């Protein structure tokens, strides 16, 4: 299976760099790496590079991680919420590693995926599920 | 960190 | 399922914006990645653009197929080769899509996932595996 | 295309 997964992997990215989709998760996943280029562009125009702003103290990373997002959704969801939900989970795997710190990047892609699931998941399907989020995100 | 994150996020979704 | 997919996307794609690697099934990728933009690009100066050349009569695309990549691995295999198998592949679902056959992007993915198990993985496996194809491309 | 993608797919191997 991992032979099948290189070649689904490449075959999408050379057809996104003609602007065509392997598939339309393919697309999301597309979509959603661009907006994370062009939100961590415009964070760091308007204040500070956001892994730069990122200072993680030993065993607090959790805690850490569950404020920031409790926080970014105490009032509402929206795309560009998650957007940030992303590029925030990807400064702190970044900001992790350049401190030695590699076991947390599991553990981050598990906070990530687990408050998606339960907590993002059921305001996504009102919405129109991911396909309209691509529609946005062109 | 949180509040300019949000400020970010809500101007992306109002900009479309 | 879906949702951590999304995560272990973009978070592989942001740690590999600063040198580092979700998991070495992902550095594979990644080096696959850039090692088909490399090939496309020294095919295209030396030669023609590789998608160009290609002009796929109806119903003749596996036959098409199959000759170029039993002729390309006649006489022995390489990683360089295996490179150009997976870019040829690249070019031809371009290829494809392009004139309005979507159909074959699936059935490509297969007869190259395919060859890749029965005939190259042997190969593969001999010479250190993919782990060494990404340190001879870092 | 065999030939040509034997080149410099040979051209690669031999480079490393």
């Amino acid at each position: 299976q991992s032979n099948r997964e290189l070649v689904v992997d490449f075959l999408s990215y050379k057809l996104s760099q003609k602007g065509y989709s392997w598939s339309q998760m393919a697309a999301v996943k597309q979509a959603l790496r661009e907006a994370g280029d062009e939100f961590e562009l415009r964070y760091r125009r308007a204040f500070s590079d956001l892994t730069s702003q990122l200072h993680i103290t030993p065993g607090t990373a959790y805690q850490s991680f569950e404020q920031v997002v409790n926080e970014l959704f105490r009032d509402g969801v929206n795309w560009g919420r998650i957007v940030a939900f992303f590029s925030f989970g990807g400064a702190l795997c970044v900001e992790s590693v350049d401190k030695e710190m590699q076991v947390l990047v599991s553990r981050i892609a598990a906070w990530m995926a687990t408050y998606l699931n339960d907590h993002l998941e059921p305001w996504i399907q009102e919405n129109g599920g991911w396909d309209t989020f691509v529609e946005l995100y062109g | 960190i949180a509040q300019e994150l949000r400020l970010i996020g809500d101007l992306f979704n109002a900009y479309y």
